[PDB]
């Protein structure tokens, strides 16, 4: 899955 | 790290704005303490923060910062008791990654050798025990020198700070 | 609280090295601070977390149970609830019974 | 009391069977009462005493240390002694400071 | 003795199960033996026999 940082 | 000027008054969406500018993918000091505390007292025997990510990634396909969201959502929904089954802990991580799924908006044999190698590793340990031989002494001494190094390296760093390159050299 | 099975811990000295368990860095350090010569903690380079190995000589607390004599009390009727007299959940939490 | 090294215990689950330790009959029974399925106690026929083996799954309390912020207090001068004001040792014992 | 233990561990075999079951039967025995003892207390040898 496309790795997202934490918001 | 960065305290805005009216923390107690500036509203939460408006504080998340100010904090977003300076932060990136950092799980933070206070949150990193809260997640390892949630893993320690609430997760069944042996279920690490280590194991809980290799499950979130194997069975639910989550990378570094995406499993950081699933752990933060599980921290707000933390069990008021320690989970019993490892299957109860697996089922807990499941529903927590789907509450993250709709809060971020995204939908969703070597192990035989592993059992044997464990065995050998133990045969080693007990043997070492009998032999009265300290397998960890290398790393002990090493870690101690590593310390005294940053220590010396430090003073040297300072002396250079005061005298400068040209003078010292 | 169960008068019949009253929880308590006893102190014991570990007679031979415990098997290592995983722990956070913050937490492993709290252990080493306590035990010193009697515990080894080492970083697991891949995860960033530490292994905690209690050596022989260390102190351990092992839970046990005690049967107690007083089995009866005069208790507020079962199901009483400050919520039903109209007390806010915030107060319920914040306050001692 | 050492603010710099404050004693506390943490709960951990034993991941693999502890090695057995000797214990009295009274004491081994207090353990079994507590742990049940998660501990084995057996009589050592020669001595009359029991071995206590904590199985995997059991709960353990492992001591650790905490560094605290408050390092200074206004304390009664060092060497004060209710004995020197003339208070009997029996009272000293019996009573809270 | 340790080489044994760790091996048993690997084998997933419970070395103490015999004594478990045994201790449980030993209990149910003094239990039955008890009731029988009582019935004899009440009825007497001649009657019971």
């Amino acid at each position: 899955i496309a790795d997202e940082p934490v918001k | 790290g960065t305290t805005p000027e009216k923390p107690e008054e500036t509203p939460l969406e408006e504080l998340a704005e100010t904090f977003q500018d300076t932060f990136s993918g950092a799980l933070g000091k206070q949150s990193s303490s809260l997640l390892s505390r949630l893993i320690s007292s609430k997760m069944p025997g042996g279920f690490t923060i280590t194991v809980a990510r290799k499950y979130l990634q194997t069975r639910w396909g989550l990378p570094s910062g995406r499993q950081d969201g699933v752990l933060l959502v599980a921290l707000s929904n933390e069990p008021a008791a320690r989970l019993g089954s490892e299957a109860d802990a697996k089922a807990f991580l499941d529903s927590m990654a789907q509450k993250y799924a709709s809060i971020v908006g995204v939908d969703l044999l070597e192990e035989i050798t592993k059992d044997h190698k464990v065995l050998a590793r133990q045969q080693l340990q007990v043997l070492a025990r009998y032999l009265k031989m300290d397998l960890d002494n290398g790393e002990r001494k090493f870690l101690k020198e590593k310390d005294t190094v940053a220590e010396l390296q430090a003073q040297l760093d300072y002396l250079n700070a005061e005298l400068g390159e040209f003078f010292v050299n | 609280y169960n008068p019949e099975k009253k929880e308590m811990i006893q102190e014991v000295i570990v007679e031979e090295d415990l098997e290592p368990f995983e722990a956070s860095k913050e937490t492993a350090e709290q252990f080493k601070h306590q035990h010193g010569d009697k515990v080894d903690i080492f970083e697991i380079p891949e995860t960033g977390e530490y292994s905690v190995k209690l050596l022989k000589g260390a102190t351990l607390y092992i839970p046990k149970a005690l049967r107690f004599d007083r089995l009866v009390a005069g208790q507020i009727p079962t199901g009483w609830n400050a919520k039903t007299y109209g007390i806010s959940d915030d107060i319920i939490s914040q306050v001692d019974p």
